[PDB]
């Protein structure tokens, strides 16, 4: 179900 | 398995007020004898900022993630969906991005965290 | 004179306990038509982590600046002695190390920001 | 008086 | 270009093992008619103490610095990317901050090193 | 390539 | 009674060969709730440099201080007879020479140590 | 016996 | 401001 | 109040050239009925050469130290920061070391002086 | 033979007036591989103080004896028949009594000089 | 001919 993106800093 | 040891190990706890941004810290330890890339990935990537969001631990060293939630109109009644990932790979001997793209999916370890706002 | 907006423009208030991290934000604003390089400098850089510790700044834009006191045994009759500098010049048109060594002093623009400890 | 020092990240 | 004689003049050697801190001297010889400033810099602050970080060497004189690695997990097969970086400039006839942010890119001499560990 | 820093004492 | 715990407690080795520049380094622990202000002292204060050679120790710090042995003519038949001092205060609430002007001798806290030359 | 100096930096 | 040290022989 | 009488009573002047060593006197008499110990400090220790640094005078009698100016680069436009301390207590009825430390701040008396370098 | 080299080498020269103590050093270097001992005498030792008038010089190291004429009505024609003598021994392995007085007179070494008066 | 003495100090 999750969809993970990079994270932005 | 993930190699890494986190604190906290599974729930990022952010507490309110969030009319300003609230920032939690994820501790992440390297116990083992090999250098250990990191990368942070979200459900949610318009709502926080994380810093670093990749690096490199040294074999026995500690980094500490800041995990910045951006302001906004909490419902103490919505409890949070969002989840983090932290995805490790033992270090190889340049460049990141070419480490990335490099890494068999075998060699990949992960790490989840859900989100949880307290008041 | 300085041409960012700071907020806070002068005291960085941090609430304990500080058996953790304890975070405060530094808001950097750029309402000038141009690009702003900023540095960040501290008297007591072993006491802190600051994330980014330098940058550039968009015309018409913002970026927050994380300022993570380290933990320590407070006591809370001393009062810090801390200072933070942001040290900032227009954007010149590859490197911001070549940045930093080509700046005239004239060129440059400092705001100095009071650290304080509240419980 | 007081020595400013680059801030670590 | 740089007129203080360094000793080393360009590598910096560590010898193991890193189980403790171990120290490697820089010699900074001012052989000409002017006092001289001087500063330390690193390419990586945590890894390194240096005593003293900065000072004035008098015509004539010689000052030997202090360079103290942190005890860490050697990797023989990693070779290090350290490098540090003595900054000068001739004295002007109070205060040390006063100095350096008056400092005209022009007047400025920059020594490099890169650090080497042995075993 | 290379961000020099204040080392610290 | 010292109130500072020192690595080592009593005895400060010194490995040649002594044609150049020696250090050893002396851990000074605060393990108690109270700054505490430290001062080393020497029976060779010529043979010797010592840095930092004063300063200050939060509460549940440790500073390491680099004692730096100048070059020699090494008689292994000579044994030293070279000893340091470490002495200590708790900390008061501007200026550190007021503060040792003003130490009761009762005060004052002492460790001594022994130098040993070893090849 | 032993006469202690202040160190030198 | 003046840090005073024992004077060497 | 400083017990014995010094001449020069707060200017110590050095006549150069300055390429060998300079020595200029330091009278301390004592008009009192008591035995008096001193001891001499300075702000540039590795400047000078002071004898004897220390000791009693018998009342009513008088000891002229000798202050010993390194040589040096002399800067004619630089004027000298450099001070002395002459500390002082009356002798109480063995051990110089043990006469220091058992000593009451209320007991100590100082007088400092300036140094003045003339060509 | 004498081990130490002297310098200067036969004459020690005072330059007036002489209605205040006149000071000059005299070298005292020894080149060898061995401690050297020694000791100061003179031919009018109401005339002078002689600071340090014995000690001990390590190998390769140098020590300055500051030899300070006390003061007197000059008269310009009457030549100095005043001597010194430095009486050196190598250095044996607690007493400096015991030392001088345990010496076989085919161990001592002496220099003499001659004191010139200048105006 | 000279009698040496030691020296004071």
């Amino acid at each position: 179900e999750d969809e993970f993106y990079d994270a932005l800093s | 398995e993930q190699i890494l040891v986190l604190d906290p190990p599974s729930d990022l706890k952010f507490k309110g007020p969030f009319t300003d941004v609230v920032t939690t810290n994820l501790k992440l330890q390297n116990p083992s004898d090999r250098k250990v890339c990191f990368k942070v990935k979200t459900t949610a990537p318009r709502r926080y900022c994380v810093r670093p969001n990749s690096g490199v631990i040294d074999p026995g060293s500690i980094v500490t993630v800041s995990v910045m939630l951006q302001p906004f109109d909490y419902d103490p009644n919505e409890k949070s969906k969002h989840k983090f990932m932290v995805q490790t790979i033992f270090a190889p001997p340049s460049d990141m991005e070419a480490v990335w793209k490099e890494a068999k999916p075998d060699e990949l370890m992960d790490s989840k965290l859900r989100c949880v706002f307290e008041m």
